[PDB]
């Protein structure tokens, strides 16, 4: 089977920050740069 | 405030700038944002939906004489841009027959009436001598993003469904500048920037988005 | 900019590029439920 | 100087003042000297319990 | 497989509050429609407001008058609560005259009547007078939209007149809500609720109809390029 990312999957970086995916948003809902480029991931600053 | 002037600047069939000025204070965001939301989500286009390759049973296999596997080949077919010249056309099937050694591009598809390929130089596969590729690609017309699990379209037994990304719009941004008219000084100047794939022009996409918003405004008419 | 409203966030935000991994623990392999089923030999209690 | 919480919050929507700026607002028969955001917090509690007093 | 047309229901009590519901909608269209209408409702609905006041024997805004409980600030704050409707479409600005003698309570109905001008809240309290109290006041009322501070327009008809903040907008507050709904096998649909507060000069249903027409008119400007 071919598995795509879904709500409940676990992600991490190399510095020990981990968490499960809780929400998937359509592209027009994401924050974007003034040139129209949207971001991919939103991380909480309260974990730092 | 007097009716604004509309200006259009276009670069080919893929980029365009649309300017509306002067506007009242705050109306640039009021008009710009809803158009951007509609443009990025509700504009119809075309996408590859199902592929059949001769002597291939599923997508987790390889083909003798071909450098790429079926998964990589399908990833290349999701970048194909097909333009229907007839508004009544809903589905077409493109045929390809090749023998190595050669690099097969999107221009190797057989010609079809009222169908145009917008990126003929798109690489598809690399054939070594002794390799063959005989495939049929089905292109549908639709709106939005539809995973292969939802439609499950197969024209024959061994066909492989493909995830469809129908939207022809690539990127949208809008600018708000500070203009003035005589004594009034806090007026807005609005510019819309639209990027498309070429099957639909930015001016065509803008007109279709304005009609979608106008249609929705009639829903506030009859209170039940 | 906020994609839902078109208005900017009130303060500048830290934006950049990061390397993120997808881990082996997926919710697809972990969700389970039961109404009735096999029972134990001696204690006659449900299995685990 | 605002005559009621609605006027002060309407001025915020037009960008005249921020929620952290200290102003004069009339509320519940008293001339208060606070920020619009503290008046906003008071309305959150008042509507949740449905008893202003 | 396009979605069916949604249903528009209303729940209005009195002339100052109403709730409006529209469902079902496509995914993300509750935000697409709620935000523009909210911005238009708070800045574009025409209305009337007080722009200047002249009081006899009063120099500046922070003084006090002998013989009346209220100071100059409180009287001005009460004038900003006054709701007045023009019955003549050509009428642009009017002035209201008031003469009072203590020890009565001055009300909004104590203003001298003006043709084609109506007071919507005649029971509004203005000031309290005592024995030996005088109040000679002149109030100027204009037409406009939005919210304009006194120091911006700076309108003074005569000498020693005090400009006041102009609360033109009849709409007092807007709040909209978006909820997830379902229709058979479709689960990402939208339901939109729109709640409007008004001062009574225009009904909340009237304000919504005007806001929709303003947005529709601006959409016809994408018509004739250059
Ligand atoms: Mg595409």
């Amino acid at each position: 089977q071919k598995r795509k990312l879904q709500v409940g999957d676990k992600l991490a970086n190399r510095h020990g920050n981990k968490g499960v995916v809780a929400k998937i948003l359509p592209v027009e809902d994401m924050p974007h740069l003034p040139d129209g480029t949207p971001v991919d991931v939103i991380l909480n600053p309260l974990g730092v | 405030l007097k009716a604004p002037v509309f200006t259009v600047r276009t670069q080919g069939r893929e980029y365009g700038e649309f300017v509306l000025e002067p506007l009242e204070r705050g109306f640039g965001v009021t008009l710009g944002n809803p158009l951007r939301r509609i443009l990025l989500s509700s504009i119809p286009g075309t996408a590859v939906t199902s592929v059949y390759i001769e002597d291939v049973l599923h997508e987790f296999s390889t083909i003798p004489g071909v450098k790429e596997d079926v998964v990589e080949i399908i990833l290349n077919l999701k970048e194909l841009v097909v333009r229907f010249l007839n508004p009544s056309l809903q589905t077409v099937t493109l045929l390809l027959k090749a023998e190595g050694p050669k690099e097969v591009k999107a221009r190797d598809f057989l010609p079809v009436a009222d169908v145009e390929i917008m990126n003929p130089d798109l690489h598809i596969a690399t054939l070594e001598e002794g390799g063959r590729l005989n495939m049929e690609v089905r292109v549908d017309r639709g709106v939005g993003y539809v995973p292969a699990e939802k439609h499950g379209i197969k024209d024959r037994i061994n066909a492989i469904p493909v995830d469809a990304v129908f939207s022809p719009v690539r990127r949208v941004a809008f600018q708000v500048e500070d203009t003035r008219l005589g004594q009034r000084t806090d007026l807005d100047k609005l510019t819309l920037r639209i990027w498309t794939d070429g099957s639909v022009t930015p001016l065509e996409a803008l007109n279709q988005a304005v009609e979608i918003l106008r249609e929705h405004l009639t829903y506030f008419s009859n209170p039940q | 900019y906020d994609g839902r409203t078109g208005e900017p966030i009130e303060g500048p935000i830290v934006v950049g590029q990061m390397f993120i991994m997808k881990l082996y623990h997926m919710v697809e392999d972990k969700m389970h439920a039961r109404s009735t089923g096999p029972y134990s030999l001696i204690t006659q209690q449900p299995l685990g | 100087v605002f005559a009621n919480p609605d006027e002060a919050l309407l001025a915020v929507a037009h960008g005249i003042v921020d929620l952290q700026d200290v102003v004069t607002v009339r509320y519940m028969g008293k001339r208060l000297e606070t920020s619009p955001g503290r008046i906003l917090f008071a309305r959150i509690v008042a509507e949740a319990v449905e008893d202003e007093k």
